[PDB]
């Protein structure tokens, strides 16, 4: 589909569960089975290991890019129960923060828009759900939600900054009290959608129409629009998509978007076009846009080996 | 545009009144703009009209009487209960195609094949305490409570032909109730039906039994049955 | 040995079931789902996947496959969109919204008249394009007729004009595959290249035409009345008594055309039907023409030609389906199908824009689908454009949700090639203040550059001095654009021409102010601290009275010394340095230095100024050549008491206390 872009030999030695792109898509993280996460500082072509960070005792299931205001930090989760926090400072990459709250494997890790200041979500196959923050002065606070998956947590994705009322007048110093919202996705079939209120998270809405374990779960970006959109991904080889159009209402419509004959792993939004990225156990990519009658269409099938 | 879109189906309207044309429903032009919005709660909402007022008008003088009458409140309750087990249905239709590896929907169609797979979703363990045996491994106050919310009446006869021999004399009721066009118990079989209630069904530890047979009897009228009936 | 055995890097080819009964043991699901990959999309196209001497991961860029290279063309448009925009000034997120609804048809309609002119070459990229603002013009035109009225206008007139606009346009989109047919059909025939002639008139021509081969019939009727109601009349008649049994084959189709029937069931059984072998349009303009009065409606002809390809309970459908102008060749084989194929399918366009000429309900959810105009659904372009004309044309209809999603659409489309402003004037104009803040911010941190370049500067310029967009905001993007990864350098400046009350105090502090003391660099020092220093500013700043004192202060000091010194050592500022001075020492006595470097630079520091303030005094309190060499008898209880409070090292600090000490003491001896 699109024009043949550089190839990067990783030098690894097993599957890379995940890979992400820094924000300004000069760096690429990777993890594997292998217990590492490296990074890759491919600009203008040129692929180049720039660390291979080992801390795990297990394998990497997920990897993300802070926002880079806070400079370049990257979070792993493991099987091994722990989330590393890595800093580079200097050109050299450390280990600044070390999480092992979890009783089991941390499935996925997610950070927060970077208005609601430097948070991380990490969802744990122990079923509960751990929200990380740095303040700025002393160690890591942490807020664990107990029980908050029945079996286990796959996926946690955080909900787009919005101020509420932003077409409404308001002073030219004030601060702007968010609305912090996630989704997460998991083992019970469920994806739960969290709120903070008076500093604690509570469930605010349970989503139900997955008849097997959800895999992942995706909040749209923001394109300006009232409607908020999510994905969500299941072993039952169903992807939905809910969509909200009044954050009022709090009303939650499921629509199919596809049923695949296999497992369905990830989904990933698009940052500008509103497309969906679909991995499916099929070993493609399926890409998927909707049309303006609101139909969802599959724009793209790209397999393992055209390239 | 919403109130533009009604606004040509009153001008329609209003020109064939005018014209002296057979007057259309004004329901089925009203449907047929809530469609063209795409809002699923307005289209549910005049699906919701549509069947409501699906009901014998009688050029009445007075509007009140006619609405009060026993016939006319009957036909209003027989079109609520319609509206609420094709919503039933077709929930349970989505619910199953959405689940369709746990379902085990098979190949037969039906209401009572349907209501099986449904039963693997809502009844992935078996609850302690159920009575009156079983069905091929599922049920049988589940099986009949089910396809008598879904409205299929004939589905669930079906059970009771299956589980004609633990069941006893519910069949005859049973029977009666399904040939009468107002889904009622002649008053001597009700009255037998609500003593029997008493006595033995309402300390049965099967929610589902005591479900149908306070729906069947019209009686326990205070019980909400909330182990069955959530929502 | 130096050889290898010789890695197998495959993700294994197709062992799968076994695992899989594995699997279905459900006790454990998260290491049967390692297998695959949990990889998604990054923004601008950025695609992450893994999949396929070595084996591992390919990583392929993935921006548009189509239409990459053709940018000339929508400059021209774009910028003739945006000279024909207007600009809303009362909040911090301006607003654009299109000049009222008039003069974009004849824009567009210009605009590819210039196209028109190197339009050759290309094929099939504007055609289409060019068919649908044509018939927009045609219908709403609604512009300029060479004074469409002089003087009034008459409704009659009015829609008589628009019937001679619209007709020209239908001979228009006729006149060059006619030129086609007349170049294939060789000599004759008057039962087809007659009748393809009449499909698009010229008739100028057709009766030349009819020299060679053509009958008398025609060369004498080449406007009646009912005259031709009696050619029908006749024609009912030979049919009541079977008088055309015998006659010439479609010569008949050709008769019953100057007779409007248009489909007829002859004696025989034949169904005569005139329309086949015909396009939807020019079977419109038949009805328009030959089967109606010389003088009617639109609407009216559009709902009898859409009750013709629409069938009836007596009669074949004798229109042809309006299809898109490319699916034409794949008719769906309507085989015992027709009606639940066709609640399926798109229609092009200009019915569409038809329909809103005659009525205000249709939908505008259909009539934007991109996969009218071509099939590939991401580029919108014609969309974008035409959204905007029918809201000049009136029209609010579409919800909020579609305007958002087709801005944003077009807006990651005109980035999927690498823009810039004209998608800032196109989210300019939408209705939601924040939304239009938040996305033109966030939009800005992804795409302003660090290099400052012609091509930088062009940009910026575009946005301040045309879409009304700052220089502050830029610059601080250009900070963002730095700490995230650098500098030290360019994120200084760039934040300078920004006020941080706080933290540009912090930062300058904790780092330039050391090394500018090194360095003594203190004039560069001077801006930010001088600006900061303002009577306004001085209110709101943390810190502010401490640092800034301490800072301008030390580098004041150097200047005025050194400068009065010279100059004349005028007395008066003596005093005021004496007197910042003297306050100096005890506010250089609180330094926190909370961190390393931190206590590093506070020694530098006192060091330097030490060093400084020594050579100064070297010629400072009066050199006495008339007294007894200038004798320091006088002591000041005020610098032994700064000193004490003074806090640096115990080593250097003290020593030099110490030294103060002795200095005291001998100035003691001398006074006892």
């Amino acid at each position: 589909m699109v024009s043949v872009i550089n190839t990067v030999d990783t030098s690894h030695e097993d599957m890379i569960h995940d890979a992400q792109m820094d924000y300004y898509g000069i760096r690429l993280a990777t993890c594997s089975s292998d217990r590492s996460v490296k990074i890759f500082d491919v600009k203008n072509g040129g692929q180049i290991l720039i660390a291979d960070l080992r801390g795990h005792d297990g394998p990497v299931w997920q990897v993300a890019w802070a926002h880079p205001m806070y400079g370049n930090i990257l979070a792993s989760c493991s099987y091994d129960r722990k989330v590393i926090i890595w800093k580079e400072e200097n050109g050299t990459w450390e280990k600044t923060y070390e999480y092992t709250g979890h009783d089991s494997s941390v499935n996925s890790v997610c950070w927060a828009p970077h208005d609601f200041g430097l948070v991380l979500a990490c969802g744990s196959s122990d079923g509960a759900i751990s929200i990380l923050t740095f303040t700025g002065d002393g160690p890591w606070e942490v807020k664990k939600i107990s029980n908050a998956h029945t079996i286990g947590c796959n996926a946690v994705s955080w909900a787009p900054s919005v101020i509420p009322g932003s077409l409404v007048d308001q002073p030219s110093s004030q601060k702007p009290n968010y609305i912090k919202r996630f989704v997460s996705g998991g083992c019970d079939n469920l994806v739960k959608i969290w709120r903070e209120e008076d500093g604690q998270w509570k469930e605010d809405q349970k989503l139900e129409a997955h008849s097997d374990w959800v895999r992942d779960v995706a909040w749209a970006p923001s394109i300006g629009l009232p409607t908020s959109t999510i994905a969500s991904c299941s072993q039952d080889g169903r992807v939905y998509i809910w969509t909200s159009d009044d954050a009022a209402t709090n009303c939650w419509t499921p629509k199919l978007l596809h049923k695949f004959n296999d497992v369905v792993w990830h989904v990933s939004w698009s940052i500008t076009a509103n497309i969906l990225a679909v991995s499916g156990g099929d070993n493609k990519v399926t890409l998927w846009k909707e049309s303006v009658d609101g139909q969802w269409a599959c724009i793209s099938d790209v397999n393992k080996g055209q390239g | 545009n919403v109130e533009m879109a009604y606004a040509r189906q009153m001008y329609m309207y209003n020109e064939k009144v005018v014209s002296g044309h057979l007057q259309p429903s004004l329901v089925d032009l009203c449907t047929e703009a809530a469609e063209r919005l795409d809002d699923k709660n307005v289209s549910d909402l005049w699906v919701m009209v549509k069947q409501m007022t699906d009901v014998p008008l009688i050029p009445a003088s007075d509007t009140l009487k006619s609405r009060c009458s026993g016939q006319m409140q009957m036909a209003f309750v027989r079109q609520a209960l319609n509206y609420l087990e094709q919503s039933y249905k077709n929930y349970t239709l989505i619910s199953v195609f959405a689940n369709l590896q746990q379902a085990q929907l098979g190949g037969v169609p039906g209401t009572y094949n349907l209501v099986r797979s449904f039963l693997n979703i809502r009844l992935p363990t078996p609850i302690p305490g159920l009575q009156d045996g079983e069905i091929e491994g599922y049920p049988v106050w589940a099986l009949i409570y089910y396809c008598m919310r879904c409205g299929d009446l004939m589905a669930a006869q079906q059970v009771v032909n299956r589980a004609q021999h633990q069941l006893g004399d519910f069949k005859n009721c049973f029977q009666e109730y399904i040939h009468n066009k107002d889904r009622r118990l002649s008053p001597t079989t009700e009255n037998k039906l609500r003593l029997h209630y008493r006595r033995a069904v309402r300390a049965s530890t099967d929610p589902y039994k005591r479900a149908v047979y306070c729906i069947i009897g019209r009686c326990d009228v205070s019980d909400n049955h909330s182990e069955v009936a959530d929502k | 040995r130096t050889v290898g055995t010789r890695r197998q890097q495959e993700l294994v080819p197709l062992e799968k079931s076994v695992t899989h009964g594995r699997g279905s043991l459900l006790i454990d699901m998260g290491l049967f789902m390692g297998r695959s990959f949990r990889v998604g999309w990054g923004p601008n196209w950025t695609l992450v996947h893994n999949g396929d001497s070595p084996f591992k991961v390919h990583m392929e860029k993935l921006s548009l496959e189509q239409k990459s290279r053709e940018l000339q063309s929508y400059l021209m448009p774009l910028e003739i969109e945006l000279k024909n925009s207007s600009v809303d000034r009362s909040a911090q997120c301006p607003h654009f919204k299109p000049n009222a609804g008039v003069a974009a048809i004849h824009d567009y309609a210009g605009w590819v008249r210039n196209l028109s002119n190197e339009a050759g070459e290309l094929e099939a990229v504007v055609k289409q394009w060019g068919l649908t603002w044509t018939l927009c013009e045609s219908l709403w035109g609604q512009l300029k007729e060479l004074e469409a009225s002089l003087d009034e206008p008459n409704e009659y007139v009015r829609n008589l004009e628009r019937r001679k606009a619209f007709s020209h346009w239908l001979a228009h989109t006729a006149e060059e595959r006619i030129e086609e047919e007349v170049s294939l059909y060789g000599p004759e025939r008057h039962v087809e290249a007659v009748f393809s002639f009449l499909t698009g008139g010229r008739i100028s021509d057709a009766c030349r035409l009819a020299q060679k081969s053509g009958d008398h019939r025609l060369s004498l009727l080449l406007g009646s009345q009912e005259m031709r109601e009696l050619i029908s009349l006749q024609l009912v008649d030979w049919n009541k008594l079977q008088v055309d049994h015998y006659i010439q084959e479609e010569r008949l189709r050709v008769f019953c055309l100057l007779s409007g029937t248009p489909v007829w069931r002859s004696s025989d059984n034949r169904s005569i039907n005139v329309c086949s072998q015909l396009d939807w349009k020019r079977t419109l303009a038949v009805h328009l023409w030959y089967m109606l009065p010389p003088t009617a409606t639109i609407a009216q002809a559009l709902r009898l030609y859409e009750r013709a390809f629409q069938e009836h309970e007596e009669g074949e459908p004798y229109a042809c389906y309006p299809l898109p102008p490319y699916l034409e060749d794949c008719s769906i084989s309507l085989g015992d199908e027709p009606s639940a194929k066709f609640s399926s399918l798109q229609r092009d366009v200009c019915v569409h824009l038809l329909k809103l000429y005659s009525e205000r309900q249709y939908d505008l959810c259909q009539l934007l689908d991109p996969s009218s105009v071509t099939p590939d659904p991401l580029d919108y372009r014609l969309s974008w454009h035409l959204w905007m004309v029918l809201q000049a044309l009136n029209y609010t209809h579409l919800s909020e949700h579609r305007q958002g999603t087709l801005h944003a659409s077009y807006a990651a489309q005109l980035e999927n090639v690498g823009l810039w402003e004209w998608a800032i004037f196109v989210l300019l104009h939408i209705p939601h203040p924040h939304i239009r803040e938040a996305g033109v911010r966030e939009l800005l941190n992804r795409q302003c550059v660090v290099r400052e370049s012609p091509e930088s500067l062009a940009k910026e310029n575009f946005l301040i001095h045309r879409l009304c967009v700052p220089a502050q905001w830029v610059h601080e993007a250009k900070a963002i654009r730095s700490r995230r990864d650098g500098d030290r350098h360019k994120e200084a400046l760039y934040l300078l021409k920004g006020h941080q009350w706080n933290p540009c105090h912090k930062l300058v502090t904790r780092h330039l102010a050391a090394d500018a003391v090194i360095n003594e660099n203190y004039r560069y020092l001077q801006s930010f601290l001088g600006e900061l220093s303002n009577p306004e500013h001085c209110k709101h700043i943390q810190d502010w009275e401490t640092a800034g004192k301490v800072y301008l202060d030390y580098i004041r000091v150097i200047d005025m010394l050194n400068l009065i010194q010279q100059d004349e050592s005028s007395g008066c500022e003596l005093e005021k340095l004496h007197t910042k001075v003297m306050s100096l020492c005890k506010w250089v006595e609180l330094i926190h230095c909370y961190t390393a470097k931190d206590r590093l630079a506070q020694s530098e520091m006192a060091k330097r100024v030490a060093n400084i303030l020594r050579v100064v005094l070297s010629l400072q309190q009066p050199p006495e050549s008339m007294s007894d060499s200038s004798e320091p008898r006088v002591p000041l209880r005020l610098l032994a008491p700064h000193i004490g409070r003074l806090p640096m090292p115990e080593d250097y600090a003290l020593e030099e206390l110490r030294g103060l000490t002795q200095s005291y003491l001998r100035e003691l001896i001398c006074d006892s």
